[PDB]
């Protein structure tokens, strides 16, 4: 765990909204649980 | 203080430099303008006073916040003799609305007899040869979209 | 020798040792088929043509898992039915032959092959090995995609062999499911109610339209045996079903439930009071769809034709998109095809193509208004004839169009009473043939264009344009008096007036500073004319 | 994060940038609408400082009227002050080649 390997190479999202940085998303309350759940399943996990 | 007032002006300053079409307050050099257009035009092309007073009204509305629907400004169909004004009303109306009445849109419909010549107004269908450089028409609206076709 | 063609891509008989994958549940008449022409050693290879997620590489499961059983015959014995990673496999080709010498090492390996079109690179010594032999496979892509194929026929079609593949019925799905909703309830911890299966496949064939059968109601299955865990960190319902399809498609999930039996109550109340006028023939139709959809009748019809008769622009088009509004809702079921264009006998091509083909093909949950059909010639009147027979329209690739909810209106004018209530019949036998009228769900009929009706209809385009500035800004508000005076007024288009006396007048007085935004700008007669003022 | 400032025709714009739709979206288009002929004037006369150094001739204030009206008139297959400035060069290399 805590591996500086990728995060070396990518933009972690996360880590930036540690410091808030990232504007404020307004509204998608649907889209977002729709995330999630998509992201919680099996036969079609990964969302686009 | 004072400056921290974005207000509908401003929104309506950055579309109407945004895209051509002018929404904003308009002001006096042009209230007094829209006014006496009919005045303009009828300097410009002499009788026929009935078109030029529909027409005047039409870009009245439109530019008087009113002309709600979706729908274009006017829509006119000039009939007559030859040597009338037909075209002379025509190239008037851009001349005063701009100037130099060359931003008109001309589109001469009489060179479009064929069947298949409908292809320069809409372009060529994707894939087939001229498919860039598509829209003899369409692309002169989406250039200015605020003119006179 | 297993390794190579193994590092290549996995064995389904290897999955079917425990059977990972859920049983198929029916496909065993098309899966004898499978069995049919892979038994066969002239075209033995065959492909399966359908659409997207109805199942097509599941029959090839299935079929690995009737090869583990003994339901296979003996010359099929003995078969490990395998597919093909692109991925893991200057060096690719190196690998590919030397997956076809394991090919020719032991002849009992019956490939599978998805998106074989964009597959047949490997082509290069497939298609040889091919003619060679010993390459038996199965394929699957869809119609379209099999004719690009069938483009090869040259040496492409000798050998393959076609085998339709098509949806599951929505009663057939119940047990599809039923079936298989052990898994998915075993995967998130759940347990699903049948009602839900149930309601959840009522849903997919109706509101998303999208994709196809079983797909949309094993997606459905799992987005709310993932929901209701979530929810929890126990039993998922019709409610999270209806909630799941809302969020998909966008539309409220009050209609979504409602709506079965109810909304043909409120149906025709706004029928009633939507349009003005034309009392008799909201009367009239709604009765009729009362008839056929309520009604046990017309299964195979759509919910059946109106020829709307009298004069043209008086309410036809509003009381379609009423009726629209009423029975589907969002004002957007109902396509227009304007028969005016359909004046040549050749027209009907672009039908066989952009026309009511590919609208119908978008949502066959909607309404269709022809207008101007007696502009139209006896070819295409014979096309949408067999239409209003079966709905069951073919063009530009043999399509069967099914028109299950559709509705068919028929919009001219042979008028142009009781002198009319004959006329009528009159026109339309001589117009064209009578079979085609004794395709009637109902005819709506209206002679009189001109009344107190007509004074209301401005009235309501009044309010419309009080409407667009309560939208951007003003408080226009026409007394009554001034109403009249402008109604006053032949001919229908009296917006034209409207515009005229109102909007120009308002607007020329509006730029010269007697109006300023803000204001209640009453306009009256006082005088018997116009009179305007503010009140803010 | 990085501010840029792009320049394509209208042409390459349809065809290219158009055609992608989303690179688009990122950028703000700007309209320059070719100069009217008095505009063009007082280009002209702006850079006429230069283009009489480089040459070392004096042109004539209606000299460039003509070349703007002109070129304006005569040419109608390109567009302004490009046209103008080129009469302009044109004449200067013309007259200090008449010097020899
Ligand atoms: N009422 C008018 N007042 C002033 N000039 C006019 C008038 N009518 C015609 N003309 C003159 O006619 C010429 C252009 O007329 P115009 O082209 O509008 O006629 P037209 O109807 O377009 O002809 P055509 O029938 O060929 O279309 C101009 O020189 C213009 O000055
Ligand atoms: N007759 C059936 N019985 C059981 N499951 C089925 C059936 N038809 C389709 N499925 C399900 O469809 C899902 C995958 O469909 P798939 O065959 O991948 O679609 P496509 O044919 O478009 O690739 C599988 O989870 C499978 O269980």
């Amino acid at each position: 765990a805590n591996t500086p390997t990728l995060d070396s190479l990518a933009r972690d999202l996360t880590a930036i909204a540690k410091e808030d940085s990232l504007d404020p998303v307004i509204g998608r309350s649907k889209e977002i649980q729709r995330v999630i759940e998509v992201l919680s399943r099996r036969t079609k996990n990964n969302p686009v | 203080q004072e400056n921290s007032e974005v207000t509908v002006d401003d929104i309506a300053m950055v579309v109407s430099s945004w895209t051509g079409v002018p929404v904003s307050k308009i002001a006096q050099t042009e209230t007094d303008k829209l006014l006496n257009m009919e005045n303009i035009l009828h300097s410009r092309v002499i009788g026929q006073d009935e078109a030029v007073v529909a027409v005047a009204k039409a870009v009245r509305r439109a530019r008087a916040g009113l002309k709600d629907p979706k729908r274009p400004i006017g829509s006119f169909i000039f009939l007559g003799p030859t040597g009338v004004g037909k075209t002379e009303l025509a190239r008037a109306l851009a001349e005063s609305i701009f100037g130099d009445e060359e931003s008109m849109i001309r589109i001469d419909m009489s060179e479009y007899m064929e069947k298949h010549s409908t292809s320069r107004l809409v372009g060529s269908p994707p894939g087939y040869v001229g498919y860039d450089e598509g829209g003899q028409l369409t692309e002169k609206v989406r250039r200015k979209p605020y003119s006179v076709v | 020798n297993t390794p190579t063609l193994d590092s290549l891509a996995r064995d389904l008989t290897a999955i079917a040792k425990e059977d990972s994958l859920d049983p198929v549940i029916g496909r065993s008449k098309e899966i004898q088929r499978v069995i049919e022409v892979l038994s066969r050693r002239t075209k033995n290879n065959p492909v399966l043509i359908g659409e997207p997620g109805v199942g097509k590489t599941a029959i090839a499961e299935g079929l690995a898992q009737q090869i583990i059983n003994n339901e296979v015959p003996e010359i099929l014995r003995d078969k490990r039915v395998m597919t093909l990673d692109m991925g893991t496999v200057g060096e690719f080709e190196d690998r590919l032959k030397k997956v076809m010498d394991e090919i020719r090492q032991a002849g009992n390996i019956i490939l599978f092959i998805d998106a074989l079109h964009t597959l047949i690179d490997a082509s290069n010594i497939l298609k040889p090995s091919l003619a060679r032999g010993e390459l038996q496979c199965i394929g699957a892509t869809t119609l379209d995609e099999y004719r690009k194929y069938i483009e090869k026929d040259a040496a492409l079609e000798r050998r393959f062999q076609p085998i339709q593949v098509d949806q599951p019925s929505v009663d057939e799905s119940i047990q599809i499911l039923q079936g298989l909703r052990d898994r998915y309830e075993a995967h998130h911890r759940v347990s699903i109610t049948d009602d839900a299966i149930e309601a959840a496949v009522k849903l997919s064939d109706r509101y998303i339209s999208d994709r196809f059968l079983p797909d949309k109601a094993i997606d459905l299955i799992d987005e709310a045996g993932s929901k209701v865990r979530l929810r929890s960190f126990s039993e998922v319902t019709v409610d999270d079903i209806a909630m799941v399809v809302s969020s998909w498609t966008g539309v409220p999930v009050s209609k979504i439930a409602q709506t079965e039996t109810d909304k043909l109550l409120n149906m025709e109340n706004i029928l009633h009071s939507r349009v003005i006028g034309q009392d008799e023939a909201v009367v009239a139709v709604a009765k009729a769809v009362r008839r056929a959809r309520a009604g046990l009748k017309d299964p195979k019809r759509p919910i059946g034709s109106f020829i709307f008769l009298g004069p043209t622009g008086v309410g036809k088009t509003e009381l379609a998109r009423a009726l629209a509004e009423s029975i589907f809702g969002d004002e957007e079921s109902m396509i227009r095809i304007d028969m005016s264009e359909y004046m040549e006998k050749h027209s009907t091509s672009r039908l066989v193509g952009g026309q009511l083909t590919e609208k119908v093909r978008r949502k066959p949950y909607s309404v269709v208004l022809l207008d101007a059909i007696e502009k139209a010639h006896p070819d295409v009147f014979n096309i949408l004839l067999q239409v209003l027979e079966d709905g069951r329209l073919t063009d530009s690739k043999g399509r069967t169009v099914d028109f299950r909810n559709t509705i068919l209106i028929m919009t001219s004018n042979v008028g142009a009473h009781k002198d009319m209530k004959d006329k009528v019949m009159g026109e339309l036998k001589r117009a064209f043939r009578p079979e085609f009228i004794n395709r009637i769900d109902e005819i709506i009929v209206f002679h009189s264009l001109e009344k107190k009706h007509l004074t209301e209809i401005v009235s309501l385009m009044s309010d419309q344009l009080t409407k667009r500035l309560k939208e951007q800004d003003l408080s226009i508000e026409l007394t009554d008096a001034a109403k009249a005076k402008v109604a006053e007024e032949g001919a229908r288009p009296l917006r034209r007036a409207i515009q005229k006396h109102v909007e120009d007048r308002l607007s020329e007085e509006l730029l010269r500073g007697n109006i300023h935004k803000g204001q209640h700008i009453v306009l009256d007669v006082e005088d018997g004319e116009f009179v305007v003022k503010t009140t803010a």
